[PDB]
């Protein structure tokens, strides 16, 4: 991406850094413990030197997690923040047809933000209502926001959003049936 | 004492050495009635641990001359202006035993200057070495040893005439030699029955004798530990019987080249390939073609000599990735029975980053050290690759290294040994001028494997496989229509990974019934799946594909017939 | 099982021997397009026409020589597209339609493809 992608260099896709880590690569394997896992959100413009045998060759493609992969996703996200048993999250999940990861992970934080907001503007107001009007007797009703609720919730999925568009899911679904297993060989049979 | 058995490794090196000592030793007095000039000096030069020191003092003790060791930092450590005195000490002491051997380990001390020449003592002491090698009077039969990691490592006037003329590389040990070696370090252990080293020693490779001789003791201290330990009944002497009745298993073995971490991995192998024609099922054109190119030569260089024609000594293989390139010239190489020395792509690409091109110098002269040698070339393109190929640089083909392999090799052929094999799956790319006369100009075209040598590539893929004979393989090879040699090695692998991730599964299962219903007796069905069947393959093959478009075969077919014999003297008839 | 159907529905007309097995041929055929199918099969019904014309005439030429000569057997030199002359039509097998081709079919497939997460989606019960 740095050299470029679209038009790039002049040069193929080798550079020094890749050809160093494909010479240890190469080197390596002698060590039988050590295993390489790449990540790359742009294989069309990977160097094709590091998918030969030997080097990474086993490609696994990472989909956009479904409705079950998105609710354990808000439940990893949410185990700490303290949330309301009211708000349902089976239902966040599937309302949110293409969230990422990263998407689901920011919904959670705003509405962690939100809800942290919330408590700070209101325990100081409640502050000032006891310096405006000293009360006889203190009675402190603990917290007024103890735990995320529904409409901290909604309030963040107002501003929910989509990092991930339906073009590049398309590009990386083009490379997959990149790795086409052919179109003949489906029903080989042997004989017998 | 330590002898020619205690040397281990095989690596015929020893065997020169001793051709070069014994009639200076062995018959020191033959060189007294006849007027002729004895080595002087030898450079042994290696990577450490290979036995250097412990070559001269076997050469020593065999040929009974005085051997005498000069420490390299056992003088440098002395303090100056008496260090000097010391080592001329040595040479004189050695003066009086003839004849005798003067072995300086670790000569990169003494004398490092490679014209850098830092300080002021050391140029003394390399100056006053200098003037005592340059000082044998030829008299007795003293021969100087040195041992270094490297010959450049030296002060240059090390390696000038008569003060050490002749260099040998003792280099890593092979499979066969590490196989000697771990021999030679397991014969008072009492090995086990079940090791036999062979397999140990093919999966040693990247380990030096020391790393032989660390990873035999670091098995044994495994099976100390494991037994013995439990027991606890230790004196001050163990007994002698209760240690031996313990025997090193594979067990211990596996774990310790696990944690072996060889000294040397990235070090460049010449070793004889064991690669043979059976691996390569077909290229009968080819492998006569090769065979004559470099074989003839040697083989009957004097029916070479009578026509007066010299043999081409480079060869360029052009086709489709995976079609056995390497592996031909591999076979090839062990055929004559010569060194292999490969250089990959990604060693090209660093030294065209890097802007390091004198490696060139160090690889070809390498090769000519190990010869006979096939020095292969292997993907040559990469470096076009690199820079382009459709539009590329704006400059033309030529490129520091290749312009450095070619002066390489005009300067080469002079060595009659050395033979250069270049592979390369762009040949539209490559640089017109490594195609010139003096150069490897005989093309060879590599074609996708028919279907014969398809069959052939899966019996070799899967000869160490345990492959039902249900599962008929001239069938599959017949029914890849065009798959390459990679192609039918991703089939069997995949094939392979179906059976072991079934029978891992089957019999986890398996277990688990034990564990949950306890069998009154117990009574082992043996494996589920003990061999490769017909099913594995059939899902494997679901899973075939085609590597090698048809597209990128007739650009290579272009080429070959772009290097098109003409078309009007097919019929050339002397006039009679 | 198409191009075993393709192959029979070509040959109905043409008189083809039972012993040549179509659907080995068939099946050997990876990648054949209908056309090239078709061409295979004209090729061979071209090679056996070329032979049978080829050896009557040459037998009715040596005959024509001495008149009533040779008796007035009714050979039939080649009756029947022969297993050879499937051989002979192979040889000259081609295939029309590259992989690249059908690659860019299967992608504007895909393209046209119902996007994705709408598989799991029911009605709520
Ligand atoms: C037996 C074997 C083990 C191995 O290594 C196993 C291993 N141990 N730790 C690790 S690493 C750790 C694990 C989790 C994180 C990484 N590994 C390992 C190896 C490969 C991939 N992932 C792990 C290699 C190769 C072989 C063999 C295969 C065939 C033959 S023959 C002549 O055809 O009969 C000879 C030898
Ligand atoms: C006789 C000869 C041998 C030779 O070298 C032979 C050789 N030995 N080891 C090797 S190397 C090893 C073998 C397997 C791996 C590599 N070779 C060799 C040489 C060339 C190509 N391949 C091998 C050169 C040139 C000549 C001669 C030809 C004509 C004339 S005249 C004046 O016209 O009458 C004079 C001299
Ligand atoms: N081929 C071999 N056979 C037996 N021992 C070997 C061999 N190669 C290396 N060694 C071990 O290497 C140890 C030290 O290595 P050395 O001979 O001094 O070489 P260097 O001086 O280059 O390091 C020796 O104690 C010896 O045990």
């Amino acid at each position: 991406k740095a050299r470029g992608g679209n038009i790039g260099d002049g040069g193929g896709a080798a550079d020094r850094v890749i050809n160093q880590i494909l010479t240890e690569m190469d080197g390596m394997s002698t060590k039988k413990n050590v295993f390489i896992i790449g990540a790359t959100n742009r294989p069309d413009i990977i160097d094709p030197a590091i998918l030969r045998p030997g080097r990474l060759d086993q490609l696994i493609y990472i989909p956009l997690p479904d409705e079950k992969s998105r609710v354990a996703i808000l439940k990893a996200n949410l185990r700490k923040s303290p949330v309301a048993k009211d708000v349902d999250l089976e239902f966040l999940a599937k309302m949110t047809n293409g969230f990422s990861g990263a998407d689901l992970t920011e919904i959670c934080q705003r509405a962690c933000k939100l809800a942290i907001r919330e408590s700070i503007e209101s325990e100081i107001r409640r502050e000032r209502e006891r310096q405006t009007n000293p009360s006889a007797m203190e009675v402190e009703e603990d917290d007024p926001v103890p735990e995320i609720r529904r409409d901290h919730f909604e309030e963040a999925m107002r501003f929910a959003r989509r990092s991930v568009s339906d073009n590049d899911i398309r590009k990386y679904e083009m490379f997959a049936q990149t790795l086409q297993q052919s179109r003949g060989f489906g029903s080989f049979r042997f004989p017998s | 004492e330590v002898g020619y058995d205690d040397i281990g490794g095989c690596r015929k090196q020893l065997a020169q050495i001793k051709e070069m000592v014994e009639l200076p030793l062995r018959h020191p007095a033959l060189f007294k009635a006849i007027g002729v000039k004895p080595p002087r000096g030898i450079l042994l030069y290696g990577p450490p641990g290979t036995g250097k020191t412990l070559i001269a003092r076997a050469v020593a003790n065999e040929t009974g001359a005085f051997f005498f060791l000069i420490n390299g930092p056992e003088i440098m450590s002395k303090l100056a202006g008496e260090s000097e005195s010391n080592l001329r000490k040595a040479f004189e002491e050695a003066e009086k035993n003839a004849p005798a051997i003067i072995f300086i380990d670790e000569l990169d001390a003494i004398a490092p200057k490679r014209e850098k020449t830092h300080g002021e003592v050391e140029r003394r002491i390399v100056s006053q070495l200098l003037t005592l090698m340059d000082g044998l009077k030829q008299r007795a039969h003293v021969i100087v040893m040195a041992a270094t990691n490297r010959p450049n490592s030296i002060d240059p006037a090390l390696r000038r005439f008569g003060r050490f003329d002749r260099e040998v590389d003792i280099g890593i040990p092979d499979a066969t030699g590490r196989l000697e070696i771990l021999q030679i370090h397991t014969k008072n252990m009492k090995l086990a029955d079940d090791v036999d080293l062979e397999q140990v020693a093919n999966e040693t490779h990247g380990h030096v004798g020391a790393d032989l001789a660390a990873l035999c003791s670091e098995a044994a201290l495994q099976a100390i530990r494991k037994k013995m330990d439990l027991i606890d009944l230790e004196d001050e002497t163990i007994d002698a019987e209760v240690m031996n009745s313990l025997a090193v298993t594979m067990d211990d073995f596996r774990w310790a080249l696990s944690q072996s971490n060889p000294s040397a991995l990235r070090e460049t192998v010449v070793e004889v390939p064991q690669v043979t024609w059976e691996d390569i099922g077909g290229l009968e054109d080819v492998k006569r073609e090769l065979q004559e190119l470099v074989q003839y030569p040697v083989e009957h260089p004097d029916k070479f000599l009578k026509f007066g024609m010299t043999p081409s000594k480079g060869v360029l293989f052009y086709g489709p990735p995976g079609c056995g390139k390497t592996l031909l010239a591999k076979a090839i190489a062990n055929e004559c029975q010569a060194n292999f020395i490969s250089i990959k792509g990604p060693e090209l690409l660093t030294m065209w980053f890097g802007e390091s091109e004198a490696n060139v110098r160090e690889i070809f002269d390498k090769a000519r050290q190990a010869a006979p040698c096939v020095l292969f070339f292997d993907e040559l393109d990469s470096i076009a690759k690199a820079r382009g190929g459709n539009i590329g640089d704006g400059g033309g083909a030529a490129d520091r290294v290749i312009n450095q392999i070619l002066t390489e090799m005009d300067g080469m052929s002079t060595k009659k040994n050395v033979f250069i094999i270049g592979a390369t799956n762009r040949p539209d790319i490559i640089d017109p001028a490594i195609l010139r006369p003096g150069r490897l100009d005989q093309l060879i075209y590599i074609p996708l494997p028919d279907e014969k040598s398809r069959v052939a590539i899966l019996k070799a893929n899967l000869r160490k496989s345990p492959v039902a004979k249900d599962v008929d393989l001239e069938f599959l090879a017949k029914m890849t229509n065009g798959f390459s040699g990679a192609d039918l090695t991703e089939i069997c692998q995949r094939a392979c990974k179906l059976a072991i991730r079934e029978s891992i599964e089957s019999e986890i299962r398996r277990e688990r019934e034990r564990q949950t219903n306890p069998s009154a007796m117990e009574v082992e069905e043996d494996d589920p799946v003990p061999e490769i069947r017909r099913d594995h393959f059939e899902e494997a093959m679901r899973f075939a594909r085609r590597s090698v478009s048809d597209n990128d075969i007739r650009k290579y077919e272009m080429f070959a017939q772009t290097l098109q014999q003409s078309r009007g003297f097919g019929s050339f008839r002397f006039p009679s």
